[PDB]
């Protein structure tokens, strides 16, 4: 019958939403995780402290992929657009949001052992920083998808 | 990573450029490859001061990868150049390749005709054109291919020079010789078809412009059929391809163990070759993909960056008068906060 | 401007390198002879690569911002 | 527990709705056919490439952080195990590039329909491949992740003990990594004859 | 002390970017008032953005004195 | 906010061949459909051409064979051309672009004709 | 002339030593001043405590331990003890110079055990005051309470 | 189909209100995990409380971004108005809400555990709350999506 429907904007602004959402909810848990560990450890050893805040960096870094993904798919929105274009940018919100957030969990458990045993095997420190980073990346994996079919969004789009 | 086996050859050598050059590939930027460059200078200039000195657990792993620091640094301007991109912004250099229509009205969109070709890196029409990544990843994707291959196939080589050096022949026959040919007969012929593509004028010959990745899964799933052709007696090449991609692998499989059986340890022999055929044959593809990283790290780089100036230096813009001079004076020290803390010392590590 | 640019180049930077090989410096022979050698070599691919990408592309850029000054 | 009684309340329900539906004569208004004929392609589509990547993704972090927790608690008397185990992670990682690979192909179909053909018979077609075929390289890089993981574990907390010990297990995660080109064979396979949204 | 570089690096790069920048600008450089959505008057926001240069010129000389001291 | 512009308007010689351009912006689709109408003065809007975003044609009968409408190459550009020109052709000529549904149904601002 | 090895490893050569008694002590010096050999293993197989040279190890280890107990007592105070003197014997360029005598070496042995046994004794006699300072300074402190 | 249907406020109002009840209970939780460990520590060392209340003002600040999300929400309610309104100030009002809740959940495990560690360790302080800075800024970010989003709710809109 007809390609823009009036519902057809609910996709986008949920694809927008969960973005950040579901990026947030990765990056708290990577947080919280390694944030106890660099507290129980540097009780005893508090010289390391600030070698040891990398895995909280680098769960912060992901939050920072959901936010641009969020304002890219942001300046698509309006109020007349075709079912393509909306199911399109939920396909990115949804991307990067369910990558991010498992890359979240992944740090922060591997960030929370890390830090615990660098404490005491000062050689163990760059094995914990080349594990960490194979999993950074997993957030950006997710990015790659999110870019690529936002930059199809309204190519050609008749409505 | 492990020492090496009395005089095998060094990886070193190969490493001081490959490993500042394969990073440079990804962190491509004018700007922040100068930054980068400029920290360098400033630790390697000072090094006789810096190398008496006490030093911080973190400052000596700095300072002990000054020089190649400094090395990533000057690689990573020369290649963001050939990106053309300064900060997130383009340099016009030469005459561009492409000429705009003679007359447009405000808003109306637009399309270029090609002129010529630019000398060094891209054209700087592409900025902010509204199809601009589909040139870029089109790009990207064939670069990082390309500098994975003829990486592998050089350091692959260096597996010839210590068979002869220690005079064992049955590993050139059994193991060099065979692997050489799988790997190149699938993927060098892969690179060889991306790179010939590239000097074929299809629109002008009026040929339809055949799909890559088509052709090179039915190279397996369908063989001796294609959709559309590349070349004459595409065909027959293909199908020879394949077969001789399967034959090297009984080859690789059996010839050194029975080597050896001719002169029960010869069941040793028999589970290493095995083991060493199954993960090298996986390994030939799981490798080559694993170079699409080059791509995806350098096209995260880049959106980082536009969206930071987007967000904290075009604003500036916007204002006048002594709050528009404040509110610029505040917006760059932010930009540049970010840009130093984050898109060089996050990115770059 | 067409493919026999990069051919054209090519030789010229080969044989810039071989004349380096054969005139390299004595001392730290082996670290000169191999950075500068594949130095040139890596650095003169990325160019080919950049160049023979833009012989014949197949998509025009398109944009609708513009203004008609420029 | 709560949730259990969750589920037994909403089996119940639609047990009564269906026979309710179906003695007063009315059978043919729970239609799955016409629903399963008339929602739009290119949800399917979309939602197959998403949970791709992302389902993909999700076993790549689960098979890392089984992998790694054990492999830096082995570490701590025996650090020469850090730099040869990696081989774990690796295989863990490349999980999640074929999802990204698979990406990249199904990408290329989707172009934009006219209204007349918005739902003929070769783009339902589409959007039915698109979407299952999404769902099986997203399960079973899921799957995978999890069975190497558990495998570069095992393994690191064997080397710790001898190094010998490494070499013969390894061989075990090349089995379970197999998985991961199955997954992608069939995904490529049974989206490989679709034709691009016309 | 290390007080006063941080201050004096970051003031030196805003001279120069700052400045650079407003020359495009004066310049009406396409890369920069090409746009429709770009600012309507390039002399305008040059100027404004010269001012800003100038108020980082200030702190260079100002923390170079304090870490030449 | 989308707006529109014709252009190609003015006086010409008796039987002489003319083009009329248009173009519209601000709008991320491309418009289902397109047409031209126009006004002479003391009568009511009278309609010419239209064109569809599958290119298919459709036009009044006054002008059947003697004007044509046509796309640019980029989305949302409009161009007509009559081949010969008449008293009875003489009006102010309007750009129309609509949408399949709803009320976006866009009209520019016009331009004259006269022999 | 050396080798440029740094695309293959440096050629090795194996070399046997054969030293009288007499001199082995001031060899070994030499050869720990070279910094230039490395040794092997010649009998991996006795046990660790029955090597012929465990007497002499176990001296030098318990003067060791000595040296870190008077390290402690320094720590334990403000005390620091004198930085530097990196230099004195080898810029680390490998020149020639003499050991110590054996009757230095003995000297620092018995040096050792008679600094041991006067700061336990002093040490000991220490705190024990400090107990009694501490001890009475609790008790004032009831007594200045307030009623 | 209308743009404008008689139910669109609804989404409206469900955004205004979710805004505010999901940050609530972040900042709940937060307020609640400080306080047990500011309250268990400080009876044998009273005299750094006033040190040691951080983590609360941090979590008492992640309301603030929900009340002002949840006015600016509430003032573009109307009887009549077109369902993208509707869409776009409910992924408005989730996108804070839910952000809220996440950096609530950090700040109080780390809140409560580097509280804990400081209170015999002093140099452990510091790191509390550099760690807390990037738990606070996963909220914020929930925010500037949000007003991003409020932002485009009514401009370029037919009814």
């Amino acid at each position: 019958t007809e390609l823009c429907p009036v519902y057809a904007p609910f996709f986008g602004a949920i694809g927008c939403a969960s973005a950040i959402i579901f990026t947030s909810l990765g990056a708290a848990y990577g947080t919280a995780k390694s944030g106890v560990g660099i507290c129980a450890t540097c009780v005893l050893r508090p010289d390391l402290l600030f070698k040891n805040i990398v895995p909280v960096i680098m769960a912060g870094i992901i939050a920072i992929y959901g936010l641009v993904v969020s304002v890219l798919v942001c300046y698509s929105l309006g109020q007349k657009q075709a079912l393509y274009t909306g199911f399109i940018q939920l396909g990115a919100g949804l991307s990067v949001g369910l990558s991010g957030l498992a890359a979240g969990f992944a740090i922060g458990i591997v960030g929370d052992a890390g830090v615990r045993g660098s404490s005491q095997q000062p050689r163990l420190f760059v094995g914990m920083i080349l594990i960490l980073i194979f999993a950074e990346v997993l957030g950006l994996y997710g990015l790659i998808v999110a870019l690529l079919l936002n930059s199809r969004a309204t190519q050609d789009v008749v409505c | 990573y492990g020492i090496a086996q009395y005089r095998e050859i060094n990886a070193g050598l190969p490493t001081i450029v490959t490993f500042p050059f394969m990073f440079a590939i990804m962190f491509g930027d004018m700007g922040h490859g100068f930054l980068m460059t400029l920290a360098a200078l400033s630790l390697v200039l000072n090094e006789k001061k810096i190398n008496k000195m006490k030093r911080g657990e973190i400052f000596d792993m700095a300072f002990t990868g000054r020089y190649i620091i400094l090395l990533m640094g000057v690689f990573s301007m020369y290649t963001g150049f050939l990106y053309n991109d300064i900060f997130s912004k383009t340099m016009t250099i030469f005459k561009s390749g492409w000429k705009w229509p003679d007359h447009w009205k405000k808003g109306e969109s637009i399309t270029a005709t090609s002129v010529g070709t630019y000398p060094i890196g891209l054209d700087w029409a592409w900025h902010g054109t509204e199809n601009a990544l589909l040139f870029s990843n089109s790009y990207k994707m064939k670069l990082s291919i390309l500098m994975g291959f003829i990486h592998m196939t050089y350091s692959y080589f260096f597996s010839l020079a210590n068979h002869l050096y220690f005079n064992s022949m049955i590993d050139i026959i059994g193991n060099f010789i065979p692997g050489l040919l799988f790997m190149q007969g699938i993927f060098g012929y892969l690179s060889v078809c991306i790179v010939y593509k590239w000097a074929v004028d299809w629109v002008k010959d009026g040929k339809p412009a055949p799909g890559l990745l088509n052709m090179l899964i039915n190279m397996f799933l369908s063989p001796g059929t294609i959709d559309d052709e590349l070349y004459p007696h595409q065909a027959k090449v293909q199908v020879f391809l394949l077969l001789m991609a399967l034959v090297c692998i009984p080859w690789l499989l059996l010839v050194k163990p029975l080597h050896f059986k001719f002169t029960e340890d010869f069941g040793d022999i028999m589970i290493h070759q095995v083991i060493h055929t199954i993960e090298f044959c996986l390994n030939c593809v799981s490798h080559t993909a694993s170079y699409l990283r080059l791509w995806a790290l350098s096209l995260a780089h880049a959106q980082l960056s536009s969206v930071l100036w987007t967000m904290t230096i075009q604003i500036a813009f916007g204002f006048r008068g002594f709050v528009g001079v404040f509110m610029t004076v505040a917006l760059f020290a932010m930009w540049f906060a970010l840009t130093c803390a984050v898109l060089v010392l996050m990115e770059g590590t | 401007s067409s493919f026999y640019t990069v051919v054209g180049v090519f030789i010229v930077v080969s044989a810039m390198s071989v004349l380096f090989w054969i005139m390299a410096p004595k001392n730290n022979q082996a670290v000169w002879r191999s950075t500068v050698i594949l130095t040139l070599a890596m650095m003169f691919l990325m160019w080919a690569i950049t160049f023979l990408c833009q012989l014949h592309p197949l998509v025009a850029p398109r944009r609708s911002d513009l203004r008609p000054e420029f | 527990s709560f949730s259990h009684f969750l589920y037994y309340l909403v089996l119940i329900v639609v047990i009564v709705y269906g026979l309710y539906k179906l003695f007063t004569g009315h059978g043919s208004d729970i239609n799955f056919g016409k629903f399963l004929l008339r929602t739009s392609p290119y949800m399917w589509a979309n939602l197959g490439i998403a949970l791709c990547v992302g389902l993909s993704v999700v076993g790549a972090a689960w098979g890392i952080f089984i992998t790694g927790s054990s492999m830096i608690g082995a570490g701590v008397r025996a650090p020469r195990i850090t730099t040869k185990n990696l081989i774990s992670i690796i295989f863990c990682e490349v999980v999640a590039i074929y999802g990204l690979i698979i990406a990249i192909v199904f990408s290329s179909k989707l172009t934009v329909a006219t209204a007349e053909n918005m739902y003929s018979k070769s783009n339902l077609y589409t959007g039915y491949s698109l979407f299952w075929a999404g769902i099986t390289v997203g399960a079973s890089n899921l799957i995978c992740g999890i069975a190497v993981g558990i495998t570069g574990a095992t393994a690191a907390i064997s080397d710790a003990a001898d190094s010998a010990l490494f070499v013969k297990i390894l061989v075990i995660e090349i089995f379970g990594s197999i998985l991961g080109l199955l997954g992608l064979i069939v995904g490529l396979l049974m989206a490989g004859k679709a034709s691009e949204f016309q | 002390t290390g007080k006063a570089w941080c201050c004096t690096v970051l003031s030196a790069f805003g001279v120069v970017i700052l400045s650079v920048i407003a020359h495009l600008f004066n310049t009406n450089h396409e890369s920069f008032v090409g746009s429709i959505n770009d600012p309507e008057d390039g002399p305008a926001v040059a100027h404004t953005v010269y001012l800003a240069a100038l108020v980082y010129l200030v702190f260079f000389v100002f923390c170079g004195f304090q870490v030449y001291l | 906010q989308v707006q529109l512009q014709e252009s190609g308007g003015g006086l010409v010689e008796i039987g002489g061949s003319l083009r009329l351009s248009c173009a519209a912006s601000g709008t991320l689709f491309t418009f289902n459909t397109m047409a031209w109408y126009r006004q002479a003065p003391g009568k009511q809007r009278e309609f010419i051409a239209t064109i569809t975003s599958g290119g298919n044609t459709n036009y009044a009968d006054s002008v059947q064979g003697r004007f044509t409408i046509s796309r640019g190459n980029a989305k949302n550009t409009l161009y007509l051309q009559m081949n010969s020109l008449k008293p009875e052709d003489t009006a102010v000529y309007y750009c129309n672009a609509r949408t399949m549904t709803g009320p976006f149904d866009y009209w520019g601002q016009g331009t004259q004709v006269t022999v | 002339e050396k080798e440029e090895a740094i695309f293959r490893s440096a050629e090795m050569a194996l070399v046997q030593f054969y030293i009288p008694q007499e001199i082995s002590r001031d060899s070994a010096y030499t050869l720990g001043q070279l910094g230039l050999v490395q040794f092997r293993d010649l009998n991996s197989k006795v046990r660790a405590f029955q090597r012929t040279f465990v007497n002499e190890i176990r001296r030098l280890d318990n003067v060791e331990r000595q040296y870190r107990y008077f390290y402690s007592l320094l720590k334990k105070h403000d005390i620091k003890l004198y930085e530097g003197d990196t230099d004195k014997y080898l810029d680390g360029s490998g020149e020639l110079y003499v050991p110590p005598s054996g009757s230095v070496i003995d000297d620092y042995v018995r040096n050792a055990s008679y600094l041991e046994e006067r700061l336990i004794q002093m040490e000991d006699a220490t705190d024990q005051i400090e107990v009694q300072k501490n001890d009475l300074e609790q008790y004032r402190f009831i007594l200045q309470s307030g009623d």
